[PDB]
RNA sequence: UGGGCAGGGCGAAGCCCGCGGAAACGCAGGUGGAGGCCCCGAGCCGUUCUGACGUGCAAUUCGAUGGCGCGACCUGGGCGUA
RNA sequence: GGGCGCAGGGCUGGCGCCGGGGGCCCUCCUCCCCCGGCGGCCCGCCUGCGGACUCUUGCAGCACGAGGCAGCCCGCGC
RNA sequence: CAAGGAUUGGCUCCGGGCGCCGGAGCUGUCGCUUCCAAGGGGAAUCCGACUGUUUAGUAAAAACAUAGCCUUGCGCCGCACGC
RNA sequence: UCUCUUAAGGUAGCCAAACGCCUCGUCAUCUAAUUAGUGACGCGCAUGAAUGGAGCAACGAGAUUCCCACUGUCCCUACCUGC
RNA sequence: ACCAGGUUGAUUCUGCCUGACGUGUGCGCUAGUCUUGGGGACUUAGCCAUGCAAGCCAGCGAAGCGCGGAGCGGCGGACGGCUCAGUAGGACGGCGAUAAUCCACCCGCAGCAGAGACAAGGAUAACCGCGGCAAGCUGCGGCUAAGACAUGGACAGGCUGCGGCGCGGGGAGGCGCGGGCAGCGGACAGGGAGCGGCUGCGGCGGAGUUGCUGGCCCAUCAGCUGGUAGGUAGGGUAAGGGCCUACCUAGGCGACGACGGGUGACGGGGGGUGAGAGCCCGGAACCGGAGAGGGAGCCUGAGAAACAGCUCCCACGUCCAAGGACGGCAGCAGGCGCGGAACUUGCCCAAUCCCGGCGGGGGAGGCAGCCACAAGACGUCGCACGGCAAAGGAGU
RNA sequence: AAACGUCCGUAGUCGGCCCCGCGCUGUGAGGAAACCGCGGGGCCCAAGGCGGCGGGCAGCACGGGAGCGGGGGCGACAG
RNA sequence: CCGGGGACGUGUCCGUUGAUCAAGGACGAAGGCCGGAGGAUCAAAGAUGAUUAGAUACCGUCGUAGUUCCGGCAGUAAACGAUGCCGACGGGGCGAGGCCAGGGGGCUGUGUCCGGGAGAAAUUGGAGUGUUUGGGCUCUGGGGAUAGUACGGUCGCAAGACAGA
RNA sequence: GGCAGGCACCCGAGCCUGUGCAACUAGAUAAGGUAUAAGUCGUAACAAGGCUGCAGUAGGUGAACCUGCGGCAGGAUCACUA
């Protein structure tokens, strides 16, 4: 009972927007709406509730990261320093 | 697969090596029933449609006297060769001539490219007796 | 008609069989004679080897037995209680082998109040069958084919291979 | 619970259960002169008898209550080769309570020829070893 | 700043279990209920009949047919743009 | 903020039983119409004891404290 | 809902996991989504990707919009992933 | 291969296409018969690459042809009802 | 137990081609004798004119003139013969099973109802007439037989249920038999040519199911399976069984190759070819299977899903007076068609055997003819004899 | 003409040393004639006829000193 | 920094756990593709200047993709030692590996030279221990051409790949 | 209406429709392959084949082929702070 082969989470749009695009999309939907280990609590509760802003639902820890990940290039350099 | 117990492995792998085999490749394959001139039945008799001027492959420079043969059995267009010197005035259109094979295993003989087959009979009367004169065209 | 091959079956693999040959009389079934009650009526055939077999097509009474006291009587079949391949053959009140049957309990109960005269003991031990009895009430099994022999003949349900079947109607 | 009410044969000469020997020298387990169960399938206690072959196998599936799946590995001998090849062929064999528990998977299990017990049933569980042993 | 919008259908991720697998994982059954998804109700609209009407019911309406119908919608009020 | 669902739900209906009030009936029919705050518990959060389990229709939860027991709180509900 | 096929009423039962589901029997002038409600389908081509929008009152379209793709300007901006 | 000439000489593609005057092009298919449809062909009057070319999965009250089924569209009308 | 020719300017190789040998199918040319065998398997399990191919009898015995032979009755026609389409396991072969089954001839045994019994009842065909109808076929009336069909009459066997000890056999049992209670049911009313019926047990002769196992190719066929695998219960069958049905389990098979496909595939005893390992073939004598234009259904019978039986459908074909009636040569000859490719519309039961209770029948079968198709032996015209079913040949 | 680019890897196939069952094997049963092998046998010879004797089967029965399992002990210029 | 590796050394442990592989999985140069970043050199394409009979080339100049990095695809090479893996045995010499030992030493890699044997020969420590033919396991070849082409399949965004007449 | 006919079940040909599988065939057009009498255009390879060659990959060209990148020697080098 997988449902799809090859689409995913963007089976969801159907056969709309062209293979591409839904190939391009995929990798973020997948990113955005994942659930995340909380640096603070440990627990892998982190949502996104906004682009921009990701909180863990356990602890209440929320903090400003990327759009669609909690975590960016540019982002994680300037703090890996 | 040169165990004791490898027998059933030896005869599944032999067999894929002998598909390889020329020979046994055609009995795989019935070639002999895709062409139904000379193969699975000798001596194929047809209705002539035209006298072929073919040509000797060279260094051989001659003209071989070949006619196309429409065969009753099959409708198949195939050429073949008129051997015994002199035999194609003999031989007219619209005639029912019988064919056999060159002792070529399919193949073309000497000089002659492309013709598989040649005539020994003419309306059920051979050459043989028509190049030297024992019988007569009816 | 209906036949007795395998020739229509798959195989133990699943494969399904090619079938060529015309169907023989070698392996030939025949109707189910759903026999059921009413006044008795035999039908003879001239089976395989000219032997005849007689099927029951209705069929008033069965040779019925009491196993425990070694009597019996031919008493006549009422209907068919319980039927243990399908309840639609109870419903129309078929005659099979191993149905269960309400059978006529008045010659039955003659010879066991006579010999209740004699033991009084005897209606103590199985109560449940001296219950329904005195109701009426009297079952018993066909352990004969009447496909096959053309009978109904069997025993009194006694003990607890009574309150096994009462349950089960 | 059971269609009919539970019955065996009469015991023809624990007397008060039917239980037969099958021949061939063999053995009545005591799980089938000791026992409760009513199969009519059983080599045993039941209406069946042992006549022709009786192979010895190995327990392949101990699913479907009653029936076993019994593999008997053999070797033929391609004579063109000089070699063998590893064969078997699995069988439905009817495996009768007297043996449940008794018989697991990998057991080696003697076989012998019934009747057509089911379309693909011709072999009853006779005897059993156990693999450990 | 308020409000309005049947009922069905399809069944995306995720999950549970079974089976298979050395492993990676793969099938199968449920679960779940995604989508400017599908049929459609109130309603909205205006495809066709080139229907009715065409000094009309009406200075654009009526009927059938059709499309849409949780939206890139519709709507009351306030406000802005002349 | 919006939404499928789960649960609750101002209320509404049906059935059964009982109870008034009114009208109709060749036969049949019990026909037709109308009317009938307060305390305990339950949730769920939290607390105490205690220390590892535990759901949900659904993702799951849990040593940053599980189930259980005893409380507490505030609502829905009885 | 590709195409395409079968079935569908009433009654009396039986079974189940029981708001429902499955099965059997009986039955009618063969008839059962019985009114109502409620897709005609297939093989192709052109154009527009799609949902959407539009000439209130002769054009709903292939036009417009769209996402995508691209180019331009801008470090005096809402601050370049921006306008 | 030679030669004239341009800023460059139409490349990949595609086509009597919604783009072809001639033109009802030619060939094939579809038909009893087809200026239609489709598939080919291309010295293309005057196709052609984000003035976007090619491309049709899905979608469409878009434009078109064929088939099945269907039918008062017609042969060829008739009767009935309301207003 | 063998190589030879062919790549080069020459060489050594690899490599294939070709020669050289057997076998069988066809063609060609040629041909003196004899014996023996084979011969429409391959394509077309294509189509068939005409004749023939399975009949016989002892019961009863009509016409016809005691003879007689019709019809009834019985036995066979399910065997042989032909063919190889289907069939990849429903086959075949080997080894089993039938304690899961049935049965004709024949053989060996036991038996066959006292019933008014020194005795058996109604029919029907033949036949006698009268007809219908183109033909194929069929009606009406009248009588009349039985080893036909009944009646009469039950000691047993048998069936079913229940009960139930033993004695025998068997590897294994309520298998056989004795002992029980019920419900059924059930074997001679024949004859003055030998007998013939019927019931049972045991064979024999068959037959149905069935287990294990072996046997072609394709993986460019990798997963298959829903009555599928099992259980319970009933049905059905001669008989075990998903054989079928009812309800219920979720099984069953597979790279040790399932499943699906292909096959110009009947299998085998065997044949060919090689020193051998092998490879190839098996239409073809014998055995088994299957089929009778394609099908399906059935009657009778011990045995057929029969085909020189029936019923129907389909495809071909024929006759008709137009209402209807027929045909199945993969039997024997023979014809056409097909193709490379295959014989006389001969004689006969004499031999070999079969059916029938004997005198009969047998295109099974033999004899001859045709054919260089094969094996073997041997050369370069007319009497008598001889044999033969008859003729011819061999042999003097 | 032809070692898959590499490595892992399951079925498969193969596999260290010491210390009743099964494989393997011998004989025998039972297994049709034709055929085939052999042997005779003056059909005028021959092919033959005819008569002897044999073979066939990873089925069955009996036998078999070795081989393999089972279980311990080594610890392989095996891991 | 994190991780890995083999060889050696050892009275360390386990005790046959192994060898090889259909299927399957992972890695896999260059070029290529996708999204993002970047862009010095070089440079397909393209543009020129020449050469030339012609020159779409070689030469000069310029120049885009690309070359670069990150995430993924792809899955190919003369991916060669044109030499599969494991294992037993087999002559000397010279070297510049690593560990050990201290006794021109042992293990394990690695080249080389000369012989043996093999081979059609070139050659070759395996291509030896092969008609005196048998260690295991996998794959491939079967005259040339058609052709690594077509069809079907699977994979891929595509290029194409695998497989394959 | 008891030799008719009827009813239900069962076996079931045959036909029709849809579809799977196997095998065959027509076809405008268009692409290969092979053989042609060898014609035209060249000359890519074989010598450092006159730019070393080859295979891969990518693009391009009338055409062999050319170019870029990385391989390889089957090279035209077994050879130099030894
Ligand atoms: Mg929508
Ligand atoms: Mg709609
Ligand atoms: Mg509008
Ligand atoms: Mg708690
Ligand atoms: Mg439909
Ligand atoms: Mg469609
Ligand atoms: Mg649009
Ligand atoms: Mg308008
Ligand atoms: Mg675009
Ligand atoms: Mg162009
Ligand atoms: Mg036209
Ligand atoms: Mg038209
Ligand atoms: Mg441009
Ligand atoms: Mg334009
Ligand atoms: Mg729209
Ligand atoms: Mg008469
Ligand atoms: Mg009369
Ligand atoms: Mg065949
Ligand atoms: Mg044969
Ligand atoms: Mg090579
Ligand atoms: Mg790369
Ligand atoms: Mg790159
Ligand atoms: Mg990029
Ligand atoms: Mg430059
Ligand atoms: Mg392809
Ligand atoms: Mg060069
Ligand atoms: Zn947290």
């Amino acid at each position: 009972s997988r449902g799809t082969k090859k689409v995913g989470i963007v089976g969801k749009y159907g056969v709309r927007y062209g293979s591409s695009l839904r190939k391009r999309i995929k990798a973020i939907e997948i990113s955005q709406h994942a659930k995340y280990e909380c640096k603070a609590c440990g627990k892998t509760s982190v949502k996104r509730e906004v682009v921009g802003i990701w909180k863990c639902k356990a602890c209440a820890f929320t903090f400003a990261g990327g759009a669609f990940a909690p975590t960016t290039s540019a982002g994680a350099h300037s703090n890996s320093i | 697969m040169k165990g004791l117990y490898c027998a059933k492995k030896l005869k599944r792998n032999r067999q894929a090596k002998r598909r390889n085999d020329p020979t046994y490749r055609k009995r795989l394959l019935g070639t002999k029933y895709k062409q139904d001139i000379i193969g699975v039945a000798p001596q194929a008799k047809g209705i002539v449609l035209e006298k072929i001027e073919v040509e000797a492959k060279q260094p051989n420079s001659a003209i071989r006297k070949a006619v196309r043969v429409q065969l009753i059995k099959n409708g198949k267009k195939v050429s073949a060769f008129v051997p015994y010197d002199g035999a194609i005035n003999d031989i007219d259109m619209n005639d029912i001539v019988t064919l056999e094979g060159f002792g070529k295993k399919g193949r073309s003989k000497g000089d002659i490219p492309g013709i598989r087959y040649k005539v020994c009979k003419v309306q059920n009367v051979s050459l043989l007796a028509l190049f030297r004169g024992k019988k007569d065209k009816p | 008609g209906l036949s007795r091959s395998n020739r229509h079956k798959r195989t133990k693999t699943g494969a399904k069989k090619p079938i060529f040959c015309k169907k023989r009389k070698f392996h030939m079934a025949r109707q189910p004679s759903n026999t059921k009650i009413g006044e008795d009526k035999l039908q003879e055939l001239r089976c395989r080897g000219g032997v005849i077999k007689k099927r029951a097509l209705r069929l008033s009474s069965g040779n019925f037995t009491c196993r425990t006291h070694g009597f019996s009587y031919k008493t006549k079949i009422m209907q068919v209680m319980y039927h243990p391949s399908s309840n639609e053959l109870m419903r129309t009140n078929t005659l099979t082998k191993s149905a269960v049957i309400k059978l006529d309990s008045k010659q039955f109960k003659e010879k066991f109040d006579s010999i209740l005269s004699t033991d009084s003991e005897l209606k103590n031990t199985d109560p449940l069958f001296f219950s329904n009895l005195d109701a009426g009430k009297l079952y018993g099994v066909i352990v004969s084919r009447p496909g096959q022999c053309g009978r109904a003949d069997g025993y009194i349900l006694q003990g607890d291979e009574l309150n096994f079947y009462i349950n089960k109607f | 619970k059971a269609k009919t009410y539970p019955k065996q044969k009469k015991p023809h000469l624990k007397p008060e259960r039917y239980y037969k020997n099958i021949g061939m020298g063999y053995n009545v387990p005591e799980t089938a002169i000791n026992g409760t169960y009513i199969d009519k399938k059983c080599p045993f206690t039941g209406n069946v008898t042992i006549r022709g072959r009786i192979f010895k196998g190995e327990v392949f599936k101990m699913k479907q209550e009653k029936t076993i799946v019994v593999v008997k590995r053999y070797f033929h001998y391609n004579k063109k080769y000089k070699r063998y090849e590893r064969r078997n062929t699995k069988f439905n064999v009817h495996l009768s309570p007297c043996f449940f528990g008794l018989v697991r998977v990998g057991d080696t299990v003697t076989c012998g020829e019934t009747r057509a017990l089911s379309k693909t049933k011709h072999f009853a569980v006779i005897d059993y070893k156990q693999k450990d042993s």
